[PDB]
Order: structure tokens, then C-alpha cells, then sequence
């Protein structure tokens, strides 16, 4: 059960109601969604190697400043040669998980026709 | 205008199903087929805004040709994103593009509900009904008179100077609203930066029920030009450099995280921005550490799209029963 | 009551004075009562007694619109208190439907139109500004096997509540199936449970069984053990009838789940428990006798939580709002047929009268503001007993 | 594990987000916070012994009345002679920290051929 429930995007079939609002409510859960493959990642990252695409940060930084961060995080984030996976999206879901008090399923049968 | 939801599946009747997202290509189709119809709705609705502004009683009458070029701009930007005027765009941005379109509709609504209540008549014309008053159409015998309507079709309705009922303020709001709608729909408003230039950030804001003026300014917008002209009241007070947003302007005495250090009473939503494009373990760990640093409340989960999945778990009771057999 | 409150709160601020009377106080002005010496003058009051207060035409401060709103609201109040407004008498069945709506905190004009109201007459005259804009046919409501709602296809941002309608009067299992499938078809977020009203000893129309993982490793440990003891005391044991029956009823089944709750105790002593009715140690040293008692105790401690008045002591806060908030829990409440029809091919008549008073009829709803569910494979099975 | 996880105010390290609003949201969690000891209690209760402090009850009762209570409860609360711990603080959380019950998760039987 664990191999399939908590790993596939066919996890919504057990927990329907996922939506994209760009964040998380106070007390909800935040779901990241990714893919795999080296050739696929190399194809998806193609736009971030263009000189005309990269020039954008210098156009922005004339007027507005960006949040700072530790140098090691920024150093790790710039090595694009050996990468196996990439984040594609995120979804919102408005409730936390119990995580205790084990579950016992209760089964009912449907009535017989006449 | 209306906007469809993500998983929309054509059927009789149609449904919303996420059980069809088996791999990546289904994800791309599922977002493309919704962005197309949203763009078509925008094209059908926007070019007719000039109908809210009366030619006789408003002082401001916009030109109709402002929104005739949206269809082509939007289709070009979409075909640029998907099929990876022409520009270079990253594909993993598609989910944001959808959201961007949605915001446009919201701005539209924020306008149309306000201008509905305006009455200005800055310069009267004294030769409209010089010495007579027209009353409405005479109803059928023994029928009840109309008592709820404000404006009968052929009746000489009341019109006033732009002083009373607070109109002296609405006469301004609508302008400041219309102009914003013109600035959002411009060639360089959708403006992303390379993913390794944007560190993680979480910024608090209000939920989607609030008016567009009260929400935080999204991360994927061209801030230096839109940070003015976002919301009217903040403009009046001179606080437009302090609205919740990812960036902050140069040369203003602004604390880097001034919003997350003081009290949080009137916020219920957290916008989490800066993670798209990065690896799994790194993004997950950075989010957990941020949550630890600033004392926030939510959970984080990670899932993989696919159907292959290329383990052991700590079960207390199974290990307890296994410990007495060896 | 809520419509009354809306009307009064709106009307409190109205000033119209369409036709004045110049004879009221033609040439003077009245001022209020003079206070006591060295007292402060009254500065917050808006209408003092005896003072000549200000009155205006209805074109300022926005009264040209309140003078219509209060008419529309009074007319709605009069329409609601009529002989035809509550037209679920006589009661009749309808298909299942879910409609999105706003909370009970919002003004009544902003909520959905419940389905027990005479909708064809009240779908106009519910909300005023919708009347102005001319979108009164598109206000969310029920009307106008199951019915497919449409507005559940577009984005749902300014709604927080789901109204669920059409389930009262049906059998339990079909209501569960239909509500769960409806949740699955439109990707909604809420939980579902069902409870019963009554006493514990009414669970005599079903067979109870169950599988708990926590005990599996024990049932094997015991089972094989007995088998070994069979091959060492076989001579004398194969002549004692009790041991042969205990060998072929229990200790010879693959899983403990195949033992029903009735096979664990003596029926006669249990019937005597209600006032209305008026070398073995080898199995004791090895706990063949404790396992069955533990199994029984766990089954009883699970079945006892199916009753309304005992579930209510562990999860207080149940209320009826006609639906479920986004992310909450929806609780159905049912009763046996015997308690509804108290007194109303002869053999087919008898069997029908008997089975149609063993049915579970859904009678009521409640809601809770939290969902409690999270990969264990323990479960309890309930099987309808044949007649 | 519960000897440490569920006792110390360094329980926030597993459930961050505690806040003081003087109450509890509907469906949340209410957290009390206390401190142990004889000397601490004897020192902290020093203000509730002085009559200038005790006069506040009688003086305020000129105009407004306080909620009812049974005489023995107030008689027992007044002793303060042998007390080992005292409640010092309060906090909120936006979700259920459930216990005391297993879950059920009603489901239906599967369609097996007959």
C-alpha cells in the first residue's frame, strides 16, 4: 500500500480536492509535484541557458532588490550538469493528516433487490 | 466571463477528474485545453468595456480600441510556452500562466462592480426637458405598480452633480481601476527570472475571497512597473511601497522581512514562492527549515508524476511480534 | 428569524421624508433639556427628546436605494410566511444534489435557496442586487437517479460550504455509495460517516466478524502449537468429544476473521442477563483461552462506537446545517424500520413485512468541523442475517 | 518517546505555530503551560494573600455580578497551603491533536463475481 499511495499522483483518488492557489492556508498541506529522467530534465532546462533569457535579472535589479540567501544554497542551485529530477508544480489541500490512532475499516453490504 | 477548472474532461455530462493524469504529456494537455478557452472568453468579453460608461452622465469615456490586440498576444505567449513576436520561455511555467490569466478576470470584476454605481454629470445640458416631465408607460388596468425599479425606460430619471453619495471619490477609483487593467495586459507583464536567481520566500496575505486590491502582488509579474497602480487606498495613504510582495524597491527604508516579525492577525494565507525548477530533496528541506525558522503551521508532501516508480518501514507492532520468534 | 433580522438591521438607518410639512415649527427652534449644574453636554446622541432634529429629502446619503431595499425585504418577509413556502408536505423523494454556498455568517440574501422552499415562486425576490443586475435565474439553488450540477465546473473561490440534498428516507448503503461517487465525480473535499440511534443489543439482525493485524502472528503461533499437541496425546484426545469439536470448529480455520461474534459465548447465559427473560490446563497454560477473549473484547469495543449517544461523548459539537463545510465531516444518522412503522400470497406478505422492518432508514444529518482519517488493513465486517 | 516529546515546551519543535489569543478557534487545540515546585508557588502566590489586593473583589461587586459556582469548589480553591505546581501560560493551535479513539473510515464491499 505504501509503495503506491504516497508516491503517485494517483494519490488524489484517495484524497480528492487538490487545487492550485500558489500557497497554503493556515493549517493545510502543500504538495510538490515532480518528474524524472536525465534527458527530460536537460530538455526542460534549455531556456535557462539562453543569454537573452538570463539578461532579465539585471533589467530587474535596477529598481527592485531581491531577498538575500546563504552563499552555499546559491552555489548548489547553479550546478545544472548532473541533475535527475525537477519540480514542476504545487497544489493546496485544506487539512493536516492525523498520523496516529490506527485505522480500522468498517464494511457495509448493500441490500438485496426484490 | 468564467474560467474552467483544471481536470475538465469532455463527456456528456462533463466531469472534473484527476485520475487521468498518468504521465507528463497528460498534464500539459490538461492545462493547455483550459488556457485556450480562457483566452477565448477574455477575447469575447474585454473589448466591450466601453458599454458601462454612459456617454451622457460620465466624464470619462474610454476608447474602444484598447483591447483589440489581446487575442494575438495571448495566443503567441501560450504557443511560445507550450511549443518550447517570439521569445524564449521555459516550459515548467505553464501552471503559472493559467493562474495569471485567472487574475485578469478578477481585475475585470473588480472594475465592473464599481462602475455600476457611478453617476457624475459634471456638465449639465439645460435643454433636455425644458418645461415638462415624462412619466413612464401606463400599465394595464388593475395591475400592480412597479415599486422596486430605479430606472424605467421612458421616465425622466434623476441625475446629480458629482458631490453627493460619495461619488466624488468613485469618480477617481474607476480611473485608477481601468488604468490597472490596461497595464496588466501588456507585452512584458508576464516576466519570470531564471530559477537559480530566486531564493525561497514565504509571504503572508489574504485568501482568494478578498478583492484583488487586497492580495499580495504575485511573484511572476513585472514588479517595478506594477507596484504602483495596484490598489487605490494604499496609494492615497502613500504606503504603496509597503504592500506584501516578493520584491521591495531600492532606496526606501524597508526592513527585509518586516511582515513576518510583527504580529499576524489579519492574514490567513501564505504564498510560497521560489521553489519551481529545483530538485526534490533540496526544495523540501529548504521549506521545512524556513517553517522552523519563522514558526509557521502547515505540512509538506512530495509526489511524482508517472506510472512506473522505477523499501522498508518502521512498524512498531510487526517488529514487536518479530522480536519473539527469532 | 434571520430574514426578520436582516430587514430590521437594514431599516434602522432610513430617512425619506418625501413630502414635508411647513407647519411643523415655522419660526423657531427647540433645544433639549438643560442638564444639571456642572454636568457635561451630551455629544454622542443622535436623536435627543424634544430637540428639533434634521430631516431630509431622499436623494442624499444614499437613501434613494435604501428606500427600495427595505420595500423588497419586507415583501420577501411577507412571501416567506405563507401557506405555500414550506412545500415538503407531503414528503417525496428527489435525486441527490450538491450545491456550493456561503456560510451562515453571511447575509441571508447571499446564501443558497434551500430546497424545501417553493422555489418557482421565490427564485425571484430572494436577493436584491441580483434582481438589479438581472441574473436572478442563475442564483445557486436546487431546481432550475442524480442531477448533474453545472457551476461545479468553473472556479470556486468565494464559496466555502456544500449543501447536500436528496438523501433522507433511503437505505443506508445506497446513500453512502451515491454520496461517495458524487464526491469522486467533481473532486470535492469532505469526509463521510454514519451512526445509529438505539441500544447496543439491537445488533441481532447482522453477523459480526473482523480481522486485526495485531493478532495475526498470535493465531498462527497458537494454531500450529495445538497441532503439535495433537500428535503427542492423540490416543486419549481422539476419544474426547469436546476436544474433537474444539479441533474442528476452531484451530482448523485459516484466519481468525472467519469466527463470528456469536461463536464466542453461551447464548443462554446472555439471555439470562436481561430481566425480560424471566488436564484442561494444557489449553490454559498455552493461551488458547486468552486470545478469544481479547478478540471478543476488541469486537465489542468497536461495535459500541456505532451508537449516537456514545459517539457523542468522544466527539462533541455536532450540529445540523444541511451540509458540510469545506474539509469537514458529514454524519448520517439512521434507525431500524421497527421504530418508524410502529403500527400500520400470505407468506410473501409475512416475509416482506419482516424484512422491511429490519432495514436501516436514513433519518438525519449532522456536521463536524474536522476530518479524522489518515494505511492499516484491520477491518470489521457486518453481514445481513438471512430470514 | 512520549517521555520527552509530549512533556516539554520543546514540543514546538515538532508542532510549530503556537500562539496566544486567549481562547481557541472552533476545532483547534487549547494548550496549557505550567511550572513545578513548592518554593516557586509560595513566591508566586504572594500577591493573592495581601488584603489590599483582596479588596478588589468586594469593590467591583458594587455594580456587576460574577458567574455562579458551587460553594465547595471555591472553598477548596481558597486553601493554597500545600501546592506543588501552578498554571502560568496558555496557547492555541489550528487543528486537532487527536487521541482516545480509533478511526473507522466507512467503505463498501468489492464486486466479486458470483
Amino acid at each position: 500500500q505504501i509503495m503506491e499511495l504516497q508516491l503517485f499522483h494517483k494519490f488524489a483518488q484517495n484524497n480528492p480536492g487538490m487545487e492550485h492557489l500558489g500557497g497554503v492556508p493556515k493549517g493545510g498541506t502543500f504538495v510538490l509535484v515532480y518528474v524524472d529522467g536525465r534527458e527530460l530534465v536537460r530538455n526542460l532546462l534549455s531556456a535557462d541557458r539562453d543569454p537573452t533569457y538570463q539578461a532579465r535579472t539585471e533589467v530587474i535589479k535596477k529598481y527592485a532588490s531581491l531577498p538575500p540567501g546563504s552563499p552555499q544554497e546559491l552555489a548548489t542551485s547553479r550546478e545544472l550538469l548532473n541533475r535527475e529530477d525537477i519540480v514542476v508544480g504545487d497544489f493546496c489541500l485544506p487539512y493536516r493528516f492525523s498520523s496516529k490512532t490506527p485505522t480500522v475499516s468498517y464494511v457495509l453490504t448493500q441490500p438485496r433487490p426484490i | 466571463p468564467q474560467v474552467r477548472r483544471f481536470g475538465y474532461t469532455l463527456e456528456t455530462p462533463p466531469v472534473i477528474r484527476l485520475s487521468n493524469i498518468v504521465d507528463y504529456d497528460a498534464f500539459l494537455k490538461g492545462y493547455q485545453q483550459v488556457c485556450l478557452q480562457a483566452i477565448d472568453e477574455i477575447d469575447r468579453t474585454f473589448p466591450n468595456l466601453f458599454r458601462l460608461f454612459s456617454p451622457f452622465f460620465s466624464s470619462f469615456n474610454p476608447a474602444p480600441s484598447d483591447f483589440t490586440g489581446l487575442k494575438t498576444l495571448l495566443n503567441q505567449r501560450l504557443s511560445d510556452i507550450v511549443s518550447g513576436i517570439s521569445q524564449i520561455e521555459a516550459q515548467y511555467a505553464l501552471q503559472y500562466f493559467y493562474d495569471y490569466l485567472s487574475q485578469l478576470v478578477s481585475a475585470f470584476r473588480e472594475l465592473a462592480e464599481s462602475a455600476f454605481d457611478l453617476m457624475d454629470d459634471a456638465t449639465p445640458d439645460t435643454r433636455r426637458f425644458p418645461k415638462f416631465l415624462m412619466l413612464g408607460l401606463v400599465p394595464l388596468p388593475n395591475q400592480k405598480p412597479e415599486v422596486y425599479a430605479l430606472n424605467s425606460p421612458y421616465r425622466s430619471n434623476f441625475s446629480q452633480s458629482p458631490i453627493y453619495n460619495g461619488n466624488q471619490l468613485r469618480v477617481k477609483q474607476v480611473r485608477f481601476l481601468y488604468d490597472r487593467l490596461v497595464r496588466l495586459c501588456a507585452a512584458d507583464s508576464f516576466y519570470l527570472l531564471p530559477f537559480y536567481d530566486t531564493p525561497l520566500k514565504i509571504t503572508p496575505s489574504k485568501d482568494r475571497a478578498a478583492t484583488l486590491s487586497q492580495q499580495a502582488i504575485p511573484y511572476y509579474l513585472n514588479y517595478p512597473q506594477l507596484y504602483q497602480y495596484w490598489s487605490y487606498d494604499t496609494y492615497r495613504k502613500g504606503r504603496s511601497q509597503s504592500h506584501p510582495a516578493y520584491f521591495y524597491p531600492n532606496n526606501a527604508n524597508i526592513t527585509p522581512n518586516s511582515d513576518l516579525l510583527h504580529r499576524l492577525d489579519d492574514y490567513s494565507f501564505y504564498r510560497i514562492e521560489g521553489h519551481i525548477g529545483e530538485a526534490n530533496a533540496t526544495a523540501l528541506q529548504r521549506i521545512l527549515d524556513y517553517q522552523q525558522r519563522y514558526n509557521l503551521a502547515f505540512d509538506v508532501i512530495t509526489l511524482k508524476i508517472g506510472n512506473l516508480q522505477s523499501i522498508s518501514g518502521q512498524f512498531d507492532d510487526l517488529n514487536a511480534d518479530f522480536g519473539r520468534i527469532k | 428569524v434571520s430574514a426578520f433580522r436582516e430587514l430590521a438591521e437594514s431599516a434602522f438607518d432610513l430617512m425619506d421624508d418625501a413630502t414635508p410639512d411647513t407647519r411643523r415649527f415655522p419660526k423657531f427652534l427647540m433645544l433639549g433639556l438643560v442638564p444639571l449644574p456642572n454636568q457635561k453636554p451630551e455629544v454622542y446622541a443622535l436623536n435627543s427628546p424634544y430637540r428639533s432634529n434634521f430631516s431630509q429629502s431622499p436623494i442624499y446619503n444614499g437613501n434613494q436605494l435604501r428606500v427600495k431595499q427595505v420595500r423588497f425585504l419586507y415583501d420577501r418577509l411577507v412571501r416567506l410566511c405563507a401557506a405555500d413556502s414550506f412545500y415538503l408536505l407531503p414528503f417525496y423523494d428527489t435525486p441527490l444534489k450538491i450545491t456550493p454556498s456561503k456560510d451562515r455568517a453571511a447575509t441571508l440574501s447571499q446564501q443558497a435557496i434551500p430546497y424545501y422552499l417553493n422555489y418557482p415562486q421565490l427564485y425571484q425576490y430572494w436577493s436584491y442586487d441580483t434582481y438589479r443586475k438581472g441574473r436572478s435565474q442563475s442564483h445557486p439553488a436546487y431546481f432550475y437517479n442524480i442531477t448533474p450540477n453545472s457551476d461545479l465546473l468553473h472556479r470556486l473561490d468565494d464559496y466555502s460550504f456544500y449543501r447536500i440534498e436528496g438523501h433522507i428516507g433511503e437505505a443506508n448503503a445506497t446513500a453512502l455509495q451515491r454520496i461517495l461517487d458524487y464526491q469522486q465525480r467533481y473532486n470535492l473535499a469532505f469526509d463521510v460517516i454514519t451512526l445509529k440511534i438505539g441500544n447496543l443489543q439491537s445488533f441481532q439482525d447482522i453477523n459480526i466478524s473482523g480481522q486485526f493485524d495485531d493478532l495475526n502472528a498470535d493465531f498462527g503461533r497458537i494454531k500450529d502449537t495445538f497441532a503439535k499437541l495433537w500428535q503427542r496425546y492423540e490416543e486419549s484426545w481422539s476419544r474426547n468429544v469436546f476436544l474433537y469439536t474444539l479441533k474442528r470448529v476452531f484451530f482448523d480455520k485459516t484466519s481468525l476473521a472467519e469466527i463470528k461474534s456469536d461463536q464466542l459465548f453461551n447464548p443462554i447465559v446472555a439471555r439470562a442477563s436481561v430481566k425480560e427473560a424471566y488436564a484442561a490446563d494444557t489449553l490454559n497454560y498455552f493461551e488458547l483461552k486468552g486470545l478469544m477473549t481479547a478478540y471478543q473484547q476488541r469486537l465489542a469495543q468497536i461495535m459500541e462506537l456505532q451508537l449516537f449517544h456514545k459517539f457523542a461523548q468522544n466527539n462533541p459539537g455536532m450540529e445540523h446545517l444541511g451540509g458540510v463545510p469545506k474539509g469537514g465531516t458529514f454524519v448520517l444518522v439512521y434507525v431500524d424500520g421497527r421504530e418508524l412503522v410502529r403500527n400500520l400470497s400470505p407468506q410473501e406478505l409475512a416475509t416482506s413485512r419482516e424484512l422491511l422492518n429490519r432495514e436501516d432508514i436514513v433519518v438525519g444529518d449532522f456536521c463536524l468541523p474536522y476530518r479524522f482519517s489518515s494505511p492499516t488493513v484491520s477491518y470489521v465486517l457486518t453481514q445481513p442475517r438471512p430470514i
